[PDB]
């Protein structure tokens, strides 16, 4: 979820 | 008959973020240039799987109501996704966006990546029935918005949030169905039958990486972890 969180919250 | 002015508006802000995706050149380039041993080969495939995941989360965010949604739901409906999303878009990058030669090098490179028949048979016999239907950029990318505000995924909270995201993307394909293929009403009924073969690469996904759990070549800890 690491991932998908950062990428979606940029 | 034609898309009401709210039609054309939801239409245009789907095909405005669907159309600055791009395949980058580097990686094009590698498809033309690395070796052709299973490790190389791989090593493209998980360039272009790192690179998909990107390009879904910028699409995504600029989906009309997608921002709107409770956090948590938003993350739900990018994991349940990915895998589906990842295949319509490989479908146009084989069939429309790479050259007759650059394809033929890239399926060269899957069918010698390492990845069992069982994986790779019906992923082209996707791509065939995809390019059958001589699918327009408008079809490609609402299918693709469709895909991805799925309200039946697992772990979302409020549903019906979803749902009212869904149907008016829905609504606009179907109007577009019967506006560009009028002498053929089932052709809406053709691209619904995408939606349910998109759905049988999930668990042929799911049992691909399970497999790669006791091998140390293929497992990709990024990609891995997630799904
Ligand atoms: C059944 C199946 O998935 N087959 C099958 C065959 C060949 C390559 C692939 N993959 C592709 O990305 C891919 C690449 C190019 C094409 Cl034209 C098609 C598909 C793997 C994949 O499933 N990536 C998912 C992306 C979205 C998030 C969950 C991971 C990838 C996993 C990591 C290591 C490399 C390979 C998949």
């Amino acid at each position: 979820h690491q991932l998908l969180r950062y990428l979606l919250d940029k | 008959m034609e898309l009401t002015p709210d039609q054309q508006t939801l239409l245009h802000f789907i095909m405005d973020s669907y159309n600055k995706q791009r395949m980058p050149q580097e990686i094009t380039n590698k498809i033309l240039k690395e070796a052709f041993s299973a490790e190389e080969n791989f090593l493209i495939l998980t360039e272009m799987a790192t690179n998909h995941v990107q390009v879904l989360v910028e699409f995504t965010k600029k989906l009309p109501g997608f921002q709107t949604l409770d956090h948590e739901d938003q993350i739900a409906l990018l994991k349940g996704s990915a895998v589906e999303a990842m295949f319509l878009r490989s479908a146009e990058i084989f069939n429309k966006k790479l050259p007759s030669g650059h394809s033929d090098l890239l399926e060269a490179r899957i069918r010698n990546s390492g990845i069992s028949d069982e994986y790779i048979t019906p992923m082209f016999s996707f791509y065939k029935s995809i390019g059958e239907l001589k699918m327009t950029q408008e079809e490609y990318a609402l299918l693709t918005a469709i895909v991805i505000l799925s309200p039946d995924r697992q772990y979302i909270k409020d549903r019906e949030a979803v749902e009212k995201l869904q149907e008016p993307l829905l609504d606009v394909l179907q109007k577009l169905c019967k506006i560009h293929q009028p002498e053929n009403p089932q052709h809406f009924a053709c691209l619904l039958g995408r939606l349910t073969e998109l759905r049988t690469f999930n668990h042929h996904h799911a049992e691909m990486l399970m497999s790669w759990r006791v091998n140390d070549h293929k497992f990709t800890p990024l990609l891995c972890e997630i799904w």
